[PDB]
């Protein structure tokens, strides 16, 4: 989608796995995903699996973390999102393609484009804005900011 | 050893709300009241005679119980709207009147009275010093009168000449009918009793006595599916994933080793070239059929918009999709996977066998392409089966009140099949020269597995047509034939599943099922029609007392909130004002209007005849006399505000245009405020000699408020101190301004006693359908409309 009207958009997030969007907004919108499909089934097995997946989230809302160091050993609150559970490749996934929607949609404030491609693999990713007119030195400055 | 170190994480509460199936809203529960509605007791008060003395007995007057009425014109008229919110929830289905009755302990016989309260005033009366020999007289003989041939009681009462009006309406008004074992089978649906199949017997026959509510079933008066695109989608897919639990999954189907191993046969399919006929085999299944079965039938009981599926190099699928077309209307998948699967059709089975060119169909023309493929054909039973496809429509008729749409009679007789066994008959009889043998070949073998089925295939348009014509009789609310937003996706695959693999079997819905469907569809289209009612009562009685300061998307809001699969927080505000444009043009239920219009008719007596309220001042600038009452002594109250100008509050607090009453203060012109404006009350007579009631008033002009308006109401008695002024120099007692005020009506006992009549005793049911327990016929011996069996052919 390369051309010389068009540009794109990569991001590095810094700490992604402990950022403010991740502990209470990540975990109630999966919860609230499930519970739209426990009206759409009618086997008592299918509600099953559906409830104790959304248990495994409820549990990690307010997790403590354990950490040894010296004689002590630190328990710490940790409420957010880390790597070597199960989920972690296909959710974090849900979780950036949900954050890249919402920043384009106020960028779109000050300038109108037409998003060509969004791709997500874990937290990097990059999306691919054509413009109206062709892309200047001062679109690039101001769009970064 | 441990060391804690928490910290703080921000709480985040989306706003989501419990969203239920309906297979599971319960009922409500039947309302029954067990005391008097009452807004008005006695109390003694005090009596002063004419000079102003007091006097050695006692009166009884009405006044109000928790008179919390409070100040301002327009919080009125906002306290009249939630009273009347309390009525209706206070107001019973049915009411038995032996509940409440109390033994009188003052009698000639020991009786009963109909309230504790009713005895309590009869106790305090009787037992009272002062009390007169007359009425003393008139509680011993107050009893109750019992009639058992009618099942009638007479209880006696004492109540409020207001209160009387709201419970002699609670006693005429009931929502029960008697019952019998004639009404239960008329609660069953007309094609259900009148069935061949299903044999309905009952066990126990009902009293005379015995009662029963019954539902409103009246067609739906907002109509959702004109121009409410998002409310539809979610009413008729809920109704979809209901229909999809009800219909019945197939029993003994053709074992598939035994079927796929003849199929495999006939297709004769070598082990080495890639040939098209390797694909006839993929994806059929026992699963795929009871998976096709449920979504045509519970598709077509709830109206949802089917789409095909299907990938165009599977012959065998387009053959199949030759079935779908000439039973199911083609008014029920979408235009855009309808219209790409017959497109299929005419240019792999039918214009190659033909030897013509095929067709160049460019995209969104107004034509079907089998529209189209009628007029360029020249054969006659390839075109008479092509003429079905372009009209096959649901027959809209109403039967038994409910408009539903009713099949063709050639599709639930099977003779529709006998149209098409004799089109692809001849197809694969015409030999055709543009295209090489070897796919010809592949055309003639997989139109002849469906050709060989042709005795159990003309069974199997008999079992749609007849379980979803029984189906059809379960339902109550009116279906409408719009397309919905999003699809219920079909897939073509698993229609070559039912057509050969089914056989010699009949599967019937069990009357256990059929009275579990019927019995959802009563508990909602009741629900949906008791919460119009509920607010169209509260959009109507607040455009009647003129609110003009409150907004209708909360009790538009709660009318969502009660039917439980509507969620509130992703419906904007613009399809929830639109709502209430339909709410208003709606008469109201008999019950909501003459229980309103009982209110609105004194709802100037409820609130002139309290305390710690008065409707405005007069002024003067003149003096005069200040009238006596009895219960006041001396008192000034003017009873009626006229000969004076009238500046009312509520104009004056809602535009800020204090242009005239600070012109008529600072001039000194006689003026008469209107408005609830609540007043002191004091007592001596050196505060009426000095004149400091013409004082208060002087706040409007310095500042600008009105709303800490406080006038003075004298009231000068014997036990009030310097009342020898009164007594001893000759003169009535004379003030400047009054306060226009109303009088308590004075209590008597042998004018407001009442006697309630009600019946001796009720049995209410609910569930009317756990009486009778039907049972199926035989499902070998299954008798369609026609006399005929289903599923008869070898």
């Amino acid at each position: 989608f390369l051309s010389n009207n068009s540009m794109v958009l990569y991001t590095d997030v810094s700490q992604w796995d402990s950022s403010q969007h991740n502990t209470q907004p990540f975990r109630k919108g999966i919860i609230m995903g499930l519970d739209m499909l426990a009206n759409m089934t009618n086997d008592a097995r299918v509600i099953q699996t559906l409830n104790l997946y959304k248990q495994t989230q409820i549990n990690l809302m307010d997790s403590y973390v354990q950490i040894p160091d010296g004689n002590v050993i630190k328990k710490i609150q940790y409420g957010a999102v880390a790597s070597g559970e199960k989920q972690t490749k296909a959710a974090n996934s849900i979780a950036n393609l949900a954050l890249i929607k919402t920043v384009l949609s106020r960028i779109s404030n000050k300038y109108s484009f037409a998003t060509k491609i969004i791709r997500v693999d874990g937290d990097d990713n990059y999306a691919v804005l054509q413009f109206n007119t062709e892309v200047t030195k001062q679109m690039v400055q101001d769009v970064s900011n | 050893q441990y060391e804690i170190l928490q910290k703080t994480i921000p709480t985040f509460e989306p706003k989501e709300s419990i969203l239920k199936k309906l297979e599971d809203i319960k009922p409500e529960q039947v309302k029954k009241q067990t005391k008097l509605f009452r807004i008005f007791e006695p109390r003694q008060l005090p009596v002063y005679r004419a000079n102003g003395e007091k006097e050695l007995r006692n009166r009884w007057y009405w006044k109000l119980k928790r008179d919390t009425l409070p100040d301002g014109d327009y919080d009125v008229r906002e306290y009249f709207l939630n009273l009347y919110d309390q009525v209706l929830t206070e107001m019973p289905d049915y009411l038995l009147l032996k509940d409440m009755a109390v033994e009188n302990k003052n009698s000639r016989d020991a009786g009963k009275v109909v309230d504790s309260e009713t005895a309590a005033i009869c106790d305090a009366i009787f037992q009272d010093e002062e009390t007169e020999g007359v009425v003393r007289r008139f509680i011993a003989e107050m009893r109750q009168r019992v009639q058992a041939d009618r099942n009638v009681v007479n209880y006696p009462s004492i109540l409020h000449p207001i209160d009387h009006a709201f419970n002699e309406y609670f006693l005429q008004h009931q929502l029960v009918e008697p019952l019998n074992n004639d009404i239960i089978f008329n609660y069953i649906p007309e094609r259900i009793r009148n069935d061949v199949n299903y044999i309905l017997n009952m066990d126990r026959n009902l009293p005379s006595t015995a009662r029963y509510i019954r539902p409103n079933l009246l067609q739906d008066r907002l109509n959702l599916h004109d121009n409410f695109e998002s409310l539809w989608d979610t009413i008729t897919t809920s109704n979809y994933i209901l229909a999809r639990s009800v219909v019945p999954d197939l029993k003994e189907l053709v074992s598939t080793e035994a079927q796929i191993q003849k199929m495999s046969q006939d297709l004769q399919l070598e082990a080495l070239t890639i040939q098209s006929e390797t694909q006839f085999l993929t994806g059929i299944n026992s699963q795929a059929a009871n998976d096709c079965f449920k979504t045509l039938i519970a598709a077509m009981l709830s109206q949802r918009t089917m789409s095909l599926d299907f990938v165009t190099t599977n012959y065998m699928s387009l053959i199949s999709g030759m079935w779908l077309l000439t039973v199911v209307p083609n008014d029920m998948f979408i235009r855009e996977s309808l219209v790409a699967c017959q497109l299929a059709i005419i240019n792999t089975i039918i214009y190659p066998a033909f030897g013509m060119q095929r067709m160049h169909y460019r995209n969104g023309d107004p034509q079907t392409p089998f529209q189209i493929a009628e007029q360029q054909i020249q054969n006659f039973q390839v075109a008479n089966w092509l003429h079905f496809v372009n009209n096959n429509q649901f027959r809209q008729v109403v039967i038994d009140g409910v408009l539903n749409q009713v099949l063709n009679d050639n599709i639930r007789n099977g003779h529709v099949v006998n149209q098409l066994m004799e089109a692809l008959m001849q197809l694969s009889r015409q030999q055709f020269p543009t295209m090489p043998v070897d796919y010809k070949r592949s055309i003639q073998r997989g139109i002849l597995l469906l050709s060989n089925r042709l005795g159990q295939l003309v069974d199997l348009t008999r079992l749609l047509a007849y379980n979803y014509e029984t189906l059809m009789a379960c339902i109550t609310m009116n279906m409408q034939h719009v397309q919905t937003l999003t699809t219920e996706k079909l897939q073509l695959t698993s229609v070559t599943s039912l057509c050969m693999l089914i056989g010699n079997a009949t599967v019937i819905p069990s009357p256990q099922t059929l009275f579990h469907y019927y019995n959802v569809n009563v508990n909602f289209h009741s629900n949906y029609n008791e919460r119009i009612n509920d607010a169209v009562a509260i959009i109507t009685a607040a455009n009647r007392l003129n609110l003009y300061q409150k907004k209708m998307k909360s009790i538009v809001e709660d009318f969502l909130k009660r039917l439980q699969i509507f969620d509130i927080s992703r419906v904007p505000d613009d399809q929830m004002y639109r709502l209430r444009d339909r709410l208003r043009l709606l008469p109201v239920e008999i019950r909501r209007l003459d229980i309103f219009n009982l209110i609105l008719m004194n709802m100037e007596q409820i609130e002139r005849a309290s305390d710690k309220i008065a409707q405005g001042v007069i002024i003067a600038y003149r003096d005069m006399q200040l009238e006596r009452d009895e219960m006041y002594g001396y008192v000034n109250i003017a009873r009626n505000l006229d000969g004076f100008q009238q500046i009312n509050l509520e104009e004056l607090m809602r535009t800020g245009d204090y242009a005239q009453i600070t012109n008529m203060l600072l001039n000194n012109q006689p003026v008469a405020l209107v408005g609830a404006l609540p007043f002191i009350t004091d007592s001596s007579v050196i505060s009426l000699v000095a004149k400091l009631d013409a004082t208060v008033f002087a706040q409007i002009v310095k500042l600008r408020k009105v709303d800490t308006l406080k006038p003075i109401l004298y009231k000068i008695n014997s036990d009030s101190n310097d009342f020898y002024l009164v007594a001893n120099y000759d003169w009535v007692p004379t003030s400047t301004t009054k306060v226009y005020k109303q009088i308590p009506q004075q209590f008597d006992f042998r004018a407001s006693m009442h006697m309630l009549t009600s019946n001796l005793t009720f049995t209410v049911y609910s569930d009317l359908l756990a009486f009778v327990s039907a049972d199926t016929v035989e499902p070998i011996n299954a008798v369609a409309f026609d006399n005929m069996r289903i599923m008869n052919e070898l």
